């Protein structure tokens, strides 16, 4: 089963002027349960501002700050399960606090995560658009599936740029979120298609190639994301039309894992029912609803990784994770 | 015994779109109008004309003719009306082949799509038919052909194949992996068809073959009823020195062996078949 993965549908218990855990990190766990905020970059940024409130709400260094946002972290990680481009936040951090020696050093940190969030999320984007703007050529047409904020940047940018691509988008359910994707798309001008990830083997004939994104990149060169991908990914092999995804340098985590099992939360079940004969599922023993919310597709699938260093093939990904620390 | 090659070669001059193994099977007939010492008359003339063709079809061709006779004479025995009715069921065997090029060209272009592109080898007589009836029908594709060394018979398609007004590129002989993409499908001829429903077609079929199912592209034989040949190949050195030789040192094989696995679909004569279909008919066509 999916017995180590945890299963959750958590405000109640803390004070109204919370004192166990920060203000600002009480709304954003919140709107990480809820779902006000969603992908990893916007959970990175978020979690990231919200560190800087608390930075700049501390008190008196170095281990006192660490150990003092440990439960803070706990709490995000009973909230909605923290991705790696949060965990990689995070570490970054508490080694930027333990490195500061013996007030002044909060605006030298609070800096730190501007730092962070410009030449690591911003600017990566900004170079991760400039070399996928080579592989965009006029008159392909880019499958796409689901929401990202780079995968949409870097078509918005080539679009802007000069280039006449078509782009399909593949969603999948329940949250059905290439909406996102497609509506974003449409505001730029852009032709589109909308499907879902069962008919992907229909257009995967037309398609040129497949442009996806990625939540981590493991040790090994698996790209951890959203669990259509590597079904989708698979399916692109099958009709051989390369598979680019594209994601930063932070992400990359250094947890292997071969299959789609170790590390994937499941949302809460209760979204599967469609408009319904399935509104009492609780009450059928056997019954169980699965969402995965993360899989892993292997890096023979992949056949190239766009990063803000280069354009690397998938199989040189702990390359990268050796330079850059 | 000397002048049956003489019309077996006038045969491919009169008619040079008629097929090797029509062209053995119509001067052997002749030489079947001219007990059970005539089966071995018959089987010295499939030895002397395999002799100077060494094709598989015409080994093939004339020995199904060899069995199709001889079917008769297990039904019934005489020493000259088993004779005419030798002769009437091999003008009917005869009569039954010249509609087969339109019968596979009737099933196979329906396989190929409206703006496809096609990806063709040396020069089939049967893909041309299949490419003419595609366009009879108001469909329009490319067609990517290989030179196909020694003979560039990829050339003479091509040059047999503008006249229908089609886009036909000869691609090089070595270019088959470089545009493999560039091919919605695979249509070749094959030279015989092997027990285990792979083929036998000129060389570099093979590796056309090897790269279609590395893009799983779909790769379609159109072969012939009379081509199904009895031989069972596990490797290229299990085809006999008969059919792969016509004749810093040259090799030059003329034919090589295509596994059934690479072969998506055969467009035979008597219905389209999967690969596997063509072991049953080849039990039905020797009982
Ligand atoms: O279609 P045809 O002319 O009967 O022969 C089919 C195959 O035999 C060859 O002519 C000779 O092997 C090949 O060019 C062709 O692929």
């Amino acid at each position: 089963l999916f017995s180590h993965l945890p299963q959750y549908s958590l405000t109640q218990f803390m004070s109204i002027p919370s004192s166990v855990i920060h203000p600002a990190m009480v709304r954003l766990g919140l709107q990480y349960s809820q779902g006000l905020v969603s992908g990893s970059n916007a959970r990175c940024i978020a979690l990231l501002r919200a560190l800087q409130q608390v930075i700049q709400d501390y008190t008196t260094l170095s281990r006192d700050l660490v150990n003092k946002l440990k439960p803070y972290m706990s709490f995000l990680t009973q909230c909605r399960p923290l991705s790696a481009s949060m965990h990689n936040a995070i570490k970054f951090l508490n080694k930027e606090i333990t490195s500061v020696g013996s007030e002044e050093a909060k605006s030298e940190l609070r800096a730190a995560i501007d730092r962070y969030v410009q030449e690591k999320i911003v600017l990566a984007a900004q170079a991760i658009s400039r070399f996928a703007y080579q592989k965009i050529s006029n008159g392909d047409v880019i499958l796409v599936y689901g929401c990202s904020s780079l995968v949409s940047r870097i078509l918005q940018e080539a679009w802007t740029e000069g280039r006449r691509f078509r782009v399909v988008v593949v969603d999948s359910r329940p949250w059905l979120e290439g909406r996102h994707t497609l509506r974003s798309l449409v505001h730029a001008g852009v032709p589109a298609s909308y499907l879902l990830i069962p008919a992907a083997s229909y257009v995967l004939p037309e398609v040129s190639k497949v442009l996806l994104g990625a939540h981590a990149l493991l040790a090994n060169g698996s790209v951890m994301s959203r669990v259509g991908t590597a079904q989708l990914a698979l399916v692109a092999r099958a009709h051989n039309v390369p598979v680019l995804v594209c994601c930063e340098t932070y992400k990359f985590c250094e947890r292997v894992q071969t299959d789609a099992f170790v590390s994937n939360e499941l949302d809460d079940p209760d979204d599967l029912q469609c408009k319904v004969a399935l509104a009492n599922w609780q009450n059928h023993a056997s019954l169980r609803l699965l969402n995965l919310v993360y899989d892993v597709t292997p890096p023979e699938l992949v056949d190239l990784v766009i990063t803000e260093l280069g354009m690397i093939p998938c199989s040189s990904v702990p390359v990268v994770l050796r330079v850059k620390s | 015994d000397k002048e049956l090659i003489e019309y077996f070669k006038s045969q491919m001059k009169e008619d040079p779109d008629m097929a090797s193994a029509v062209a053995a099977i119509r001067t052997l007939l002749e030489f079947l109008k001219r007990i059970q010492g005539l089966r071995a008359n018959l089987t010295s003339a499939i030895e002397t004309l395999c002799g100077v063709d060494s094709s598989v079809a015409v080994s093939s061709g004339g020995e199904l003719f060899l069995r199709f006779i001889s079917l008769a004479s297990l039904e019934y025995s005489d020493y000259s009306k088993c004779k005419k009715i030798m002769i009437e069921r091999g003008e009917l065997f005869l009569r039954r082949i010249s509609l087969s090029r339109n019968k596979i060209a009737d099933l196979c272009h329906t396989f190929i799509k409206d703006g496809a592109t096609i990806l063709t080898h040396a020069y089939s007589r049967v893909v041309l038919r299949v490419l003419e009836a595609a366009v009879a029908a108001k469909k329009r594709f490319s067609v990517y052909v290989t030179e196909s060394q020694p003979d560039l018979s990829g050339k003479k398609m091509a040059k047999a194949l503008c006249h229908l007004n089609v886009p036909v590129t000869v691609v090089l002989d070595a270019a088959v992996g470089y545009i493999m993409e560039k091919a919605d499908l695979v249509i070749v001829g094959a030279e015989g068809v092997v027990e285990n429903g792979g083929i036998i077609n000129k060389i570099g079929t093979n590796q056309m073959a090897v790269c279609a199912k590395a893009q799983n592209k779909p790769f379609y034989v159109v072969a012939e009823s009379f081509k199904f040949v009895r031989l069972f190949p596990l490797n290229q050195q299990d085809v006999p020195d008969k059919f792969k030789y016509k004749a810093l040192k040259e090799e030059h094989p003329w034919v090589d062996y295509t596994a059934p696995s690479l072969i998506t679909l055969l467009f035979t004569d008597l219905g389209v078949l999967t690969p596997s279909a063509v072991s049953d008919e080849l039990i039905k066509l020797y009982l």
